[PDB]
């Protein structure tokens, strides 16, 4: 009896909850692209040592000389 | 190709265009709005001023590197990613196709035509490229009104009012008879 005779107004008997009842891609036959088979280290050791060199990384819409293509030195 | 060219640059800074009248205006605007800046490099270093033409409706139109620098690319033809010599070199080698007994005359010989040319930076600058190219002593004798379109016109008019005009056209008969043969054998 916190409140019973005291205050006959507040809620009791309530199932408020509403219940229910427990009642519960890769289509390769194409031949249109392939994938690769992710191994990352694989491919670090694909690309392991490409001792790319950047001289005059200049890749604007300049027109001064002939072409520009940077990333060229190597070892 | 070169206004294909300009629209590439339009969405390069952010303008899309893909209609065939779309692709008319910007004809207009390329026509309408180029030139030739005689030194590429140094210009480039300086700034611009990237005025604004309006839409139909009135929309941001600049100059952009686009109206001069385009161009250009009809003298470094490889930008567009095929070899090719440019204007100056063609007509160079067309001197070294010609024979040294003549090449003098061939020097003051610049008839000089095509309505696309009429652009600003144009002629004067081509002269430049021709003082790099050609050697000492050369005249400059361009013919070069803007009308030369219309003087093709003009030219086969006159050419149309001759006398013996009527021998180097091709009778109907002659097509009726064989034509295509004959059609060659009179064009040459």
């Amino acid at each position: 009896d916190p409140k019973y005779a005291d205050l006959p107004g507040i809620a009791r008997n309530e199932p408020d909850v509403y219940e229910t009842s427990d009642l519960p891609q890769e289509e390769l036959t194409s031949t249109s692209v392939e994938h690769i088979i992710v191994n990352p280290n694989a491919a670090y050791d694909k690309f392991k040592d490409k001792r790319v060199g950047t001289k005059g990384l200049d890749f604007s819409d300049r027109i001064g000389k002939t072409k520009r293509t940077g990333y060229e030195s190597g070892e | 190709d070169v206004s294909r060219f300009l629209r590439l640059y339009l969405r390069k800074e952010g303008y899309d265009f893909h209609s065939s009248s779309e692709f008319e205006i910007v004809k207009a605007i390329k026509e309408r709005a180029c030139y030739l800046s005689i030194n590429p490099q140094k210009d480039e270093t300086l700034e611009t001023e990237k005025a604004q033409y309006y839409l139909p409706d009135g929309s941001t139109i600049e100059i952009g590197p686009s109206r001069f620098r385009a161009p250009e690319l009809l003298f470094r033809p490889d930008l567009i990613g095929e070899e090719s010599e440019g204007i100056h070199e063609v007509l160079v080698f067309a001197i070294q196709k010609s024979d040294m007994d003549l090449r003098r005359t061939l020097f003051s010989n610049i008839v000089l035509s095509g309505g696309s040319t009429l652009f600003k930076g144009f002629g004067d600058r081509l002269l430049s490229e021709v003082k790099k190219l050609a050697p000492k002593d050369v005249k400059i004798r361009i013919s070069a009104p803007q009308e030369r379109l219309y003087s093709t016109w003009i030219g086969g008019s006159i050419l149309a009012s001759l006398d013996t005009f009527k021998k180097m056209w091709v009778s109907k008969k002659e097509y009726e008879e064989d034509g295509a043969r004959s059609i060659h054998r009179k064009t040459f």
